[PDB]
Order: structure tokens, then C-alpha cells, then sequence
DNA sequence: AGCACCGCTTAAACGCACGTACGCGCTGTCCCCCGCGTTTTAACCGCCAAGGGGATTACTCCCTAGTCTCCAGGCACGTGTCAGATATATACATCCTGTGCAGT
DNA sequence: CTGCGCAGGATGTATATATCTGACACGTGCCTGGAGACTAGGGAGTAATCCCCTTGGCGGTTAAAACGCGGGGGACAGCGCGTACGTGCGTTTAAGCGGTGCTA
């Protein structure tokens, strides 16, 4: 049956970043875990923020501030910029 | 372009990140920028990590990123290391660090 | 004949095991152990061979993390040899029970 | 067939090998039993939980996932096995 | 003047059920209310993952139950399952 | 009500509302607000029990935060549960290390 | 300001802490420690206020922060 | 007369473990709080309960910390706590690096 | 795919012998904290005063859930080859060897 | 006639090779989850009023902070004894391998 995975997207980005470089089955697996972990961590903390503010909906404002709690500085800052960029990009297009 | 990923100029599947946020009971309703934002932040990080892993792979003269390479990556980066400060990587191993007082004089 | 001085092979072995990632507890003993403990919680359980392997991955990580902090406690006490009391201080402080 | 004393599978050279990756040089003899003590409290914790998931999933087989969920529960998240 | 909820009155009634000739301070009352909400989240939360983990959409008394068994220490869990299974059966009695 | 119909003191209604609204799952069973309200009721009893005791022991008719703390930290099983909780105005248990004591 | 955390105050906390004898350098060490603590908690707190669009940090922002950080506190609207 | 060095110490321990009142006077603390927050955002107001909450959380934490600090002192056959203890305590807690 | 069961192979584990260098127990010194009396600050309480901001309310419209039909992104499946693991010979480093050469 | 330092061996690691193998990475084709387009409905945003909570400033006693003084005991450093734990070798045990069969 279908087992979904971020295996393609991780490949894509790896090729973008280290084009003469492959990933092992285990390594992929690990990567695949990391995405899922950070997904929940983010998604969850966003969910708390909606709730805490009697709010029925998770908008990227939530996902943003979620990010500012979860990540350490340089990581957070870049990620925020990176994120609000693709949103802007997304609206217009 | 059709793919919402392309509209956002992203590698990550914004459709997937969208389904998940709903089949996940985080809230009644989900905005449309939230998947996008999140799908991107996911990308920043996989990139940020893969970057340092590849470098780790390189020094170890290798074509292929194996978890030691992720581990070396993670615990060498003050910040990534803290994001994953409570996490274990199968086949990671540990950083070579031997305490002073155990070294011969 | 020839004889490496005390502590010389320890330092070597540290460096050996700090370069690699392969599991340190033997595979079979480990499993027997886990099957025991689990039996004594509920009889008639089976395991995905990967599920044992998970618990071991998780086990060694912990103990190596543990020894790390034990070691610090030995050194705290102007000592170089780790002792049950060291482990014991690490666990109290970690807030384990 | 009955299972007894298996903790002594955790031989002394192994409890050694781990301590070395752990940066320990000199090991007191009373350490090896304390480690087994600890490893046991450790495995009893993850498996009590792993099992509770297995019982809830109404299964006779414990999966890599039940383990991983247990660890996550105990704040010892593990990558490499699903999740 | 907003109508903020709590568990205060029920905490009290249960206090009477156990220590009829004893009272409570507001400061300790907050702590009892905090305690209740915290425990409610932790159990509810666990239950929530349980459902997900098992590709199922409903949080039943069973989910709650096993949640309790992961959340609570051996003995406290034990009694909890009791009172849990009891009040449920007693509930399914009446209608 | 339903607190009645289950012999509970704890609002079986309130609880059913909170589970549905707090985004734990799509749908929510009939037994669960009852099972849980009960477990909540059970545990608040054990605390109120041992704190009250403690207020008797400390010779007061009214329970203050301290009595909760004493009840909690002295109970081996409760203390675990609230292993990561600081209780306002709890203070600490009296404990003085041996080697610190006079000779 | 920080030095407003007085030596005697730090002494009392260590007494309730079970401590009998205190080195001089501790006091300052305590201060860095306490500072780091508040910072992290107040950083998280404020982030909640910033997200609640308020000019007044509430107790609930604090409480939410302490939860985030695994230092849960009871008695301010759990 | 004169009480032997350390005997009021023991007496004070007894007194403070018996009480639950806060040990840093509110206003210095309060001023410390406002200072630290200003660095994160300007023109801010605090609920008086918001300051108490912080105060409780912080003290409780520091006391806990001295507890564990004190054990390290003791682990080193000492009776005086020293910054090197705190560093070890926190290190093992995984607070500090 | 998990358990069971078997035997060819051998790497690992066990058990003992020896002595080295570390755990710890003792001492001995020097000073860094505790106790305590008096001198100096600002914590605290009680009292009133003013406006910021948060709380509540009613309104409209943008945004998101829900629904259907339409199709390629993403998956499993199959497959062929090269990165990497494994085996074996060889050169390079050092920890400890046993000698001479230095100084009394 | 003796102590320290030098040389030299053997041991392990490092590395070079060739070698053999199976896992990743690719191409092909089949389907399910996302895209597209539309509606209807309620969330949230915005603006309009309120009053509650926060800040602020002021002055009285009153405890708490400060500061210093003096000497005691605890930290720490040096030393020496006694022994436990590292090392090595020969003996012994069972792990790991891959190969076959059975049904949960």
C-alpha cells in the first residue's frame, strides 16, 4: 500500500544544496522523522495559540509566532523571513 | 503553475501540509497562508541541516549522507543541537570529546 | 614481552568507540532481556525485529548519555574512576527515580 | 520456554564499551550491577508504555511504532524508525 | 461583569465528601482548579494522540482509559480505572 | 443532569463540552466525559484527603497552599505525577542533609 | 537593578534550599542564573502578549510560558 | 555569648523550610522584571499577578537549584556550595550546555 | 515476518595473575565565611489621582469548509551498476623496551 | 658503582590495494489526493463605548540592608598507604550467520 514520505522533497532540496551527494536509506528515514517532529511541534504550539486567544483558526500569524517560541534565534529569524516571503509570493501569484 | 508549491516557489508539498493540518485537530479551521509558511519553514530546516550533513559527509570522503553525518551536523551546530536537544538519532554515535584530567601528562 | 601501562588502552578504546556508531550491547542477549521484562507485563507478546532494535538504539543512547554525566560526577569529586554513587548523583539531578 | 536472569546478558565488557563512548576511563567494580539496575528501570519504563499502546491497538505484536511513541512520551524522542 | 467559569464548587462538594468538617482558602482553591485543568489537558491530550495513532476519529471512554494508564503511577492509575469503569457502568444503567 | 446518573460530583456536562471544543478529535463518545470527570473527581479527592489530613496535622480547619504541597510532596505517587509542577506558596519539605548536622 | 537581588535575599533562598555554607562568588553566579531564567520565561511570555496584541503582559502569558518551559505553575488560572 | 559558626545557619534552614513566604522583597524583583522585559518590548504593562507568578516560579526554581547544588558540594566532600557546583548541577539538568 | 530450530564458525566473554597507580585517610596551614553589634538605605503601607488599555457589543464581508469532477504527482514496482564494505598486505607512529653514557 | 636519558622493538593504527556485493537511484506505469471551480455561512476584523486596572507620586515608621570586626573551621594542598582495577593470556562459552520450515 501507499506509504507517504517526504523522501522526494528531501531529495530535491539535497540536490539543490549538494548536487553530487546521495542519502542512505536510514539517513532518509531519520530526515523523514525530523520533518514530522518539527511539523507537530510547530503545529501543536500554533494550536495552543489559537486556543489561548479564543480563536477558531490557525493562520500563518499563528505558525509564525509558534516559530518564535520553538526555534533558537538565528534559526528562528531566518525561518520567519523565509516563511513570510513564500506567503507574500503566494498571495500575489 | 498549478502546484501551490510553485505559486510559493517551494520544494515542499503545500497541499500535503494542508491536508495534515486539518486531519490533525489543531483547530476547526485553517488559514491558507499557514500551510505555505509552515511548508517553507520545514524546507528552510531540512536545507539548513542537509547543508551541514553534506559537509560532514565530505570530510569523511563520502558521496552519501549516513546518520553519523546527520549527528555530527546536529551536535556541532549550537542552535540545531538545541532544537534537537532531547532527540536521538539511530546510528548517530557521539562527538569525540575526551575530558582533560583523563589525558596523560 | 610488552605491557601497555594502566589507562593507556582505556584512552585508546574511548577513541575507538567514539569514532563509530555500531551498537555496543550484543544483539541476542539484549533481545532475551526485552522479551523477559515484557512477558512479566503481559504474556504472549511478539516483536517486530525493528521494534527491539528501536528499544536498543534508545537504550544505549541513554546509557552513554548517562556515563557522560556520571563521568562528570567522578571528576567533580577530584576522582577519575566512576562509582555507583556518581551515577546516583546524576540520576537524582536529572530528576530520575 | 521459561526466561530467567537475562539481565546478565548485559555482560561486563559491553557495559564497558558503552562507558567508553561515554568518555569514562576508569570504572569501579560496583558500577556493572548499578548499570544493569538502571537499564532495567529504563526498559521497564519504555515497555510498560510500548505495551500499553500495543494493548490499545488490540495487538499481540509490538511494533517499532509503539516503541517510538513510548520514547516520545518519556521525553526521549527517537528518529530512524518511523514517526 | 464577565462570567468566568471554574471547578470551584465541585472541588468543595468533594471536599465535604472526604473531610466534612474542613474548609479551604481562595489561594488553595486556585491550586485545585489549576490542578484540575492541567490533569484534564494531559489526559485529553494523550487520548487525542491515541486516536490519531490508531487512525480513528473518536475519543471514547477506552481511549480516556488507556490515556490514564500512560499518565498515572501504578497505584493511582489503578484506582482511577476503577472509579472510571464504575461511574461509566452506573451511567449506562440510568437513562 | 448526568453527574447524578453516574454518581459523580463533577460536571459531566462541562467536560463533554470541553473535549469537543478543545480540538482533541472529530467526534467524542458518550462514556468519555463520564469516565474522565470521574478520574478527575477521583484524583481531586486523593489530594483533598491528604491535604485536609495535613491541615489537621498542622492544626487548622482551612486548607492553604502549603497543606497541598505537604500532601503532594509526601505522597510518593502524587509527587511523581506533579513532578514538574511548582505550587504557589508551597514552600519545601523540611530536609537537612546529615553531614550538615552538628556532631 | 540586578544587584537589587540582595546578598541576604539570595542567602534566604539557599537556606530554604538546604544549604549551610555559602562562598562569596555564588551570589553573582546566582544572579546570572536568575537573569537567564527570567529572560527565557519573559521572552516567551512577551511573545504571547505580542501575539495577543496587548500592551499589558498578563498572568496567563507568564503561566503559558512556564508551561512551554516545563516549569508549570499552579495558582494563577491554570 | 557567641553561637558557634554554622549553628544559626542550621536554625535558619529550619525556619525557612517551615515557612512559605517569598524571600526576595517584591520591588527590587519587580524592577528587575520590568528592566528585562523592556529589552524585548517597549511601553509595556504588567499585571500584579503576572509579577507574582514570575516571582513564585523563579524562587521555587532557585531553591530547587540550591538543593541540587548543595548535593554536588556534598558529593565533593565539601559543605560550602561554590559556583562550580551550580555549573555541574545545571550542566546535568541540561539547562546550561 | 515472526518464531523456531540447527550446526558450522569464531569473535567475544570469562577467569585468573600480577602490580601499578589511584581511591582515600591523614595532616597541616591560611583565609574565607559566619556571627554579631551598629550604622545606612529604601522596602513597605496607606492614600488618593488620572487615563491607558483592555473588555464588551453590534455589523459586514472576506475567507474557509464543504462539495464534485478531473488528472498528474507521487507511489510501488522493477531493474541495472557503482558506492562502499570486506580482506589482506604494508608503511608510520608511540608507548615502553632495554640498553649505554653521564655524574658522583 | 649508580640514575637518568637515550636509543630501539612491537604493537596498533593508519592507510593502499583489489575485490565482491547489494542498495540507491532511475525509468515506467498505474491511481489516489490535490487542483479547480462554486456556494453558503459564520469568523473575525473593525469601529464605537466603557470602566477597570495600572501606574504614579507622595511621605512615616520600621524592618531590612549594609558594613565592619574578629576569629574559628573548612577548603585546599601535600603525602603516604593500601589496594582495586587494568591489562594480558589462556580457557570457555554462545553470538552471529544464513538456511529451512510453520502458522499466527
Amino acid at each position: 500500500t501507499r506509504k507517504e514520505s517526504y523522501a522526494i522533497y528531501v531529495y530535491k532540496v539535497l540536490k539543490q544544496v549538494h548536487p553530487d551527494t546521495g542519502i542512505s536509506s536510514k539517513a532518509m528515514s531519520i530526515m523523514n522523522s525530523f520533518v514530522n517532529d518539527v511539523f507537530e511541534r510547530i503545529a501543536g504550539e500554533a494550536s495552543r495559540l489559537a486556543h489561548y486567544n479564543k480563536r477558531s483558526t490557525i493562520t500563518s500569524r499563528e505558525i509564525q509566532t509558534a516559530v518564535r517560541l520553538l526555534l533558537p534565534g538565528e534559526l528562528a529569524k531566518h525561518a520567519v523571513s523565509e516563511g513570510t516571503k513564500a506567503v507574500t509570493k503566494y498571495t500575489s501569484a | 503553475a498549478k502546484t501551490r508549491s510553485s505559486r510559493a516557489g517551494l520544494q515542499f508539498p503545500v497541499g500535503r501540509v494542508h491536508r495534515l493540518l486539518r486531519k490533525g485537530n489543531y483547530a476547526e479551521r485553517v488559514g491558507a497562508g499557514a500551510p505555505v509558511y509552515l511548508a517553507a519553514v520545514l524546507e528552510y530546516l531540512t536545507a539548513e541541516i542537509l547543508e551541514l550533513a553534506g559537509n560532514a559527509a565530505r570530510d569523511n570522503k563520502k558521496t552519501r549522507i549516513i546518520p553519523r553525518h546527520l549527528q555530527l551536523a546536529v551536535r556541532n551546530d549550537e542552535e540545531l543541537n538545541k532544537l534537537l536537544g532531547r532527540v536521538t538519532i539511530a546510528q548517530g554515535g557521539v562527538l569525540p570529546n575526551i575530558q582533560s584530567v583523563l589525558l596523560p601528562k | 614481552p610488552h605491557r601497555y601501562r594502566p589507562g593507556t588502552v582505556a584512552l585508546r578504546e574511548i577513541r575507538r568507540y567514539q569514532k563509530s556508531t555500531e551498537l555496543l550491547i550484543r544483539k541476542l542477549p539484549f533481545q532475551r532481556l526485552v522479551r523477559e521484562i515484557a512477558q512479566d507485563f503481559k504474556t504472549d507478546l511478539r516483536f517486530q525485529s525493528s521494534a527491539v532494535m528501536a528499544l536498543q538504539e534508545a537504550s544505549e543512547a541513554y546509557l552513554v548519555a548517562l556515563f557522560e554525566d556520571t563521568n562528570l560526577c567522578a571528576i567533580h569529586a577530584k576522582r577519575v574512576t566512576i562509582m555507583p554513587k556518581d551515577i546516583q548523583l546524576a540520576r537524582r539531578i536529572r530528576g530520575e527515580r | 520456554k521459561v526466561l530467567r536472569d537475562n539481565i546478565q546478558g548485559i555482560t561486563k565488557p559491553a557495559i564497558r564499551r558503552l562507558a567508553r563512548r561515554g568518555g569514562v576511563k576508569r570504572i569501579s567494580g560496583l558500577i556493572y550491577e548499578e548499570t544493569r539496575g538502571v537499564l532495567k528501570v529504563f526498559l521497564e519504563n519504555v515497555i510498560r508504555d510500548a505495551v500499553t499502546y500495543t494493548e490499545h491497538a488490540k495487538r499481540k505484536t509490538v511494533t517499532a511504532m509503539d516503541v517510538v511513541y513510548a520514547l516520545k512520551r518519556q521525553g526521549r524522542t527517537l528518529y530512524g524508525f518511523g514517526g
